[PDB]
């Protein structure tokens, strides 16, 4: 149970920290009516798939 | 005339915020973003504008949302391009010299955040944060715009009205 | 004077569909091939026209085909440049600013998908699809020609007429 528990504490967290950073770097782009440099798009997933 | 276009421009694109009865500050429509700044804790006063969905950036000071679609006509619109010189505002005219927004008046009062500075054509420039007193001059800690990048220009003393 | 040339060429470059009785579209013939909306359904009014085999694309909402010789020489002349301003339509005058086409007098009605809009010089700029009631206003979405590349804008809340 132990090591079960580490185990999920070190997915969680290293899943919601790549989700921050994603955040962090996308986040100016959502604030100028710009374009969204599609080799940043496909790199980089985001919730728009294809307006804006 | 450019005093006209800018009380119509403002009227149609400024709405209040209201909190505890008394207002905190101004939202405007510019191009496709509602704006409004971050430290300015409130509630727009417009229903429609109450329930959208505000994405918040605590580095650039600033919460931006997409307009419904009923009001797109309703907004400014803006420009990238900053020359030297001198542009209108709500409280007369600032000066843009060096990278610096100064009112020469140093007639800013806590509560005015939010509020355009337009261009010679009316066109959305930057929103104001706040205003620092050096001397008998206030720069202006202020929100502009790069090509497609938001920087927040601030001097030294600064204080967030 | 342009408002007359504009629509002569108009006369000279659209042909009514017809479906159950009712107008459904128009299908209009640039360079040297007819375009017509594929959303919309119905027959060209032309026996050489309607026996054309129709080059459909979904994605960008529209079908082509290659005209006959002998019409040739009645055909309208493109252009890729897109200056921001004014443009020529058949029911007055569209405005191209910040990358979106609107209608300043906001009468955008079903039926009409299909009616070229102009450029001052009588060459042809793009075609209208769908508008959206942009409050006061309506948005088009429309599709228009990069240098070598077709494109298609549509405005969100757009609805094809």
């Amino acid at each position: 149970v132990g090591m079960s528990l580490l185990a999920l504490i070190s997915i969680f967290a290293s899943c919601y920290m790549l989700v921050a950073a994603r955040s962090k770097c996308l986040t100016p782009y959502a604030l100028t009516p710009g374009a969204a440099v599609p080799w940043t798009l496909g790199i980089l997933c985001c919730a728009p798939r294809a307006h804006a | 005339k450019r005093e006209r276009m800018c009380m119509k421009i403002e009227n149609d694109c400024i709405f209040e915020v209201k909190h505890e009865g008394k207002v905190t500050g101004y939202a405007c429509l510019v191009g496709d973003k509602v704006m409004k700044p971050a430290h300015v804790k409130g509630v727009i006063d417009n229903a429609d504008l109450a329930k959208l969905a505000f994405k918040k950036s605590s580095k650039y000071d600033l919460e931006c949302a997409q307009i419904p679609v009923h009001m797109r006509s309703d907004a400014s619109k803006y420009t990238h391009e900053k020359p030297e010189g001198h542009y209108n505002w709500h409280h007369g005219a600032v000066q843009y010299s060096g990278g610096r927004f100064t009112i020469p008046t140093g007639a800013g009062k806590p509560g005015d955040s939010g509020r355009p500075i337009f261009d010679n054509k009316g066109r959305v420039v930057a929103i104001v944060l706040g205003g620092a007193n050096e001397g008998s001059r206030t720069a202006l800690s202020v929100v502009t715009w790069n090509k497609d990048m938001v920087t927040r220009v601030t001097p030294e003393g600064s204080e967030e009205w």
